[PDB]
């Protein structure tokens, strides 16, 4: 409780308000707000491996997890669909995947060409410190 | 800027045979067997603000096509050329395995990507699989690098460049009969810079000048250097694919048809450079 | 191959200035201004197999310390050589300018970064910004490229090659006093291959082998590619930091000083080449 309460979340970058994290021929990427299912997000505390897995309302069987490739996916449930959020403002979060790829922590990361992410698919990135703005998401309601 | 405005071919270094080729009817870009084709081709654009190339496809019938990242999936398709940020590529040179990794301008955290499984293009993340690593080179020099195959004059085909007999050898023009001894497997050497046109009708036996005779020519067992032996071939660019070879010892001597003379037995020997016509030669699958 | 065993500085394209520099007590790795110091240089060792280049500092003291990624941190320094992945790199050359994105062995998903608020080294993820791209160079062109400079032979340390004056245009050797018949500027033309030697009281006023009255030497205004000016500058590879300096138009005519004569006044020529020490000078700042 208090910090990431279950439910059914919106997921921005900090890059710009008015747009959503939506699936789109099969890869994660920021878009405009549809206020349809298809961009909230249904976040579910496990306590088993303390970390958070995220389902896909419109699609609640199929969780956000990553490829072989950089890509975060919507997939079925795997130990990849499992996450280690870091709380770093109101709102704010870094998610880190739990498992360790080699000895460095993963993140959600975007790319901005100029702090513009309109058609950037979301992707799996090495973590160091809580200061990049890419690695930066917000989660609201 | 170094291979700028270009014309190529790019292959997948996990698989030799496997080249970018674009598909007929539609934008899909595919991971196809070699084809000495248009389709096959690419050539390489710069652009000095965006400090970044963009490959165009040689689709005669579909011109101003480009390679093109869509948007957010995971999709390399050929594109009408917007002349956009995911249409451009940073070409990177590997220097260890001299292959190259191609890169999104768009978002160059994500390279091309082999699918051969299902013969497509695709993308992935940075790491050190072949998936990601490519050989791109001179359409012709791809197309010629090992060749075998017959070779008709631009004048009426087909009748064929042979050598005469597997017991005498000389060269003749002749009309397509299948005998081996028309059939012609051609080679590169990077070193000289130059290829070879071996016979098949027998290995080791390859197409030369001669010395002492300068207009003759006949073929013979491959020797040092040798000067007078190897070639170089040059298209004349239009809708084309109709070949110039030339000799390496004298670079003004170009295979000549002997006043073009268009009926069997006629030799072949080799001039200056003015032709155009007998000079000039296509060549074919057996 | 390619760079294998070549000896070599890296400096940042996202700012000419600064160049890797190995911090002589224990292994940090900064980015410092140009310095022309074993500090700056650093030799490429290829692993064939490894598909894979590291990077070596040629500090004089502690040699076999490499360039190194630390652990699950984002920086990097210069650390004992183990071969360890940490330790290796991929040498990715942008083909567009002729510039350098290093990415790490261990995880190329991210590549080295120019830091320049802090004047040090680190790894992040990929973009278009000029932090991820370098400047790789022979150490040799990276110091004579542009080199406002002295010269002295080896048999006399606090003397030097000179114009005479303004209006005498001939070279000998004199005393260290700052004056600007003293002081030259040598410059490559890469297209050339070779180095020329402008004196600083004179606007393109050249060093030249003046091949007709030769074996003498003087200063010449620069003309057209006379191809007498023009040197090469080698070092004796394994110590020192000395120079053979060498003359294009004739491979065994080098800078002379006409007996180990050290005197003021003495000659400077041009001679055959012999062993040395007569043949052997030294760059230096004023």
């Amino acid at each position: 409780r208090t910090f990431l309460p279950n439910g059914n979340y919106n997921i921005k970058s900090i890059f710009s308000g008015s747009l959503y994290l939506s699936p789109v021929s099969g890869s994660l990427t920021f878009s405009n707000e549809s206020s349809a299912n298809n961009q909230k997000w249904n976040v579910e505390y496990m306590a088993e491996n303390r970390c958070f897995k995220i389902s896909n309302v419109a699609e609640p069987n199929k969780y956000l997890s990553y490829d072989n490739f950089g890509f975060i996916s919507l997939d079925s449930l795997s130990n990849r669909c499992y996450w280690f959020p870091i709380k770093i403002a109101v709102n704010t979060y870094i998610m880190l995947s739990l498992n360790k790829v080699n000895e460095l922590d993963y993140a959600w990361d975007i790319y901005d060409t100029n702090e513009n992410i309109l058609s950037q698919p979301l992707l799996l990135l090495p973590n160091f410190d809580i200061y990049n703005s890419n690695q930066m998401f917000k989660l609201e309601k | 800027n170094s291979l700028n405005d270009k014309i190529v071919t790019i292959s997948c270094k996990a698989n030799t045979d496997l080249f970018f080729y674009q598909v007929p009817g539609n934008g899909n870009v595919s991971l196809f067997q070699q084809t000495r084709n248009y389709l096959e081709r690419w050539r390489i654009i710069y652009d000095s603000n965006k400090a970044a190339y963009k490959i165009k496809s040689m689709n005669i019938y579909n011109t101003n096509l480009v390679l093109t990242w869509n948007a957010p999936t995971h999709n390399i398709s050929a594109q009408q050329d917007s002349n956009a940020d995911n249409q451009y590529w940073l070409l990177l040179k590997d220097i260890g395995n001299n292959s190259f990794i191609i890169a999104s301008y768009k978002n160059p955290n994500l390279v091309l990507y082999a699918d051969t499984v299902a013969r497509n293009l695709k993308l992935s993340t940075l790491n050190n699989s072949s998936y990601i690593k490519f050989i791109i080179e001179d359409y012709v020099i791809s197309d010629f690098k090992n060749f075998t195959c017959r070779i008709s004059p631009i004048l009426a085909g087909g009748k064929v460049v042979q050598q005469v007999s597997m017991t005498n050898l000389a060269v003749n023009l002749y009309i397509w009969n299948n005998d081996l001894n028309q059939k012609w497997t051609i080679i590169y050497n990077e070193e000289k810079a130059a290829y070879q046109f071996f016979n098949k009708i027998l290995s080791n036996g390859v197409l030369t000048w001669i010395f002492s005779d300068g207009n003759t020519v006949r073929v013979s067992s491959s020797a040092q250097n040798n000067d007078a032996q190897y070639w170089l071939i040059n298209p004349v660019s239009d809708n084309y694919d109709r070949y110039t070879i030339t000799n390496l010892r004298d670079k003004t001597k170009v295979l000549d048809l002997y006043g073009g003379q268009t009926a069997d037995g006629t030799t072949i020997q080799v001039f200056n450079s003015n032709g155009g016509d007998n000079q000039i030669w296509t060549m074919s699958n057996p």
